[PDB]
């Protein structure tokens, strides 16, 4: 086609995500990892993670408003992925990478799988 | 703006 | 903070957002210009417009599955419009430029306007 | 993946 394009387009509208999810505006989703509840938004989840997509597109389970997740989840890793999907930020530690490796296999992240790997065989 |  | 950022990861974000369009999952609300009909996600459309984050974080609006604009607005125009939400791409034409500055304006896309604005002086 |  012949269109223009807007550079920051894609930032500011992740940006603005987060911005609605910080005052839970529009959150449809309580994800459960162990004791720990996080809120969010279906649509991010999916476009995010191959899980939530396989999840959300399940003509029964796109109707659930709570999500538990596997019991070995770690809901700090949980929370630095969930981070990283409202802001392509990720807090990756010596002290977390463990858990958030295994969090983002399970999440079906892919490119956080990658990076992880890649910072483990550095060290 | 660019051409993308 | 000491995070890592991957550079493409709200663009991918958005790529799928706009799959999940095309798919009409997920979408929320139907939005009527003229005798138009347009399906999409509520937190894309506030994400992107000043109107529609006003609309929607209005404690009666917030929860409306149809909403009609003003008669004024050209159906185009909203289409060229929704798909720049969606996409970042901006199919911006000598035959279609002052219905998406008109639109852009009802909507509050400022950057969009801005562009219009400025291909408008060139000619 | 950069240093933002
Ligand atoms: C694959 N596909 C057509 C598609 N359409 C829409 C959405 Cl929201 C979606 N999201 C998704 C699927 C798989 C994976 C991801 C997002 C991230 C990842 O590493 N794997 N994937
Ligand atoms: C302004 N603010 C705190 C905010 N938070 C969340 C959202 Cl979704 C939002 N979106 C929005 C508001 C105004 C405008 C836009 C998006 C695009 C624009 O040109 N004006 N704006
Ligand atoms: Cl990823
Ligand atoms: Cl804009």
């Amino acid at each position: 086609d012949s269109c223009i394009q807007f550079t920051r387009h894609a930032s500011d509208v992740l940006l603005n995500l987060n911005r609605l999810r910080s005052r839970d505006i529009l959150t449809d989703v309580v994800i459960v990892v162990s004791r720990e509840q996080f809120r969010a938004h279906k649509t991010v989840l999916m476009a995010c993670s191959g899980l939530f997509y396989s999840i959300f597109t399940d003509q029964l389970k796109c109707n659930l408003s709570v999500i538990n997740l596997d019991p070995e989840i770690n809901p700090e890793g949980f929370c630095i992925l969930l981070d990283f999907m409202y802001t392509s930020r990720l807090n990756l530690r010596e002290g977390n990478i463990m858990a958030v490796m295994a969090t983002a296999m399970y999440l079906q992240m892919e490119h956080v799988v990658d990076t992880c790997r890649k910072f483990i065989k550095a060290s | 703006w660019v051409i993308p």
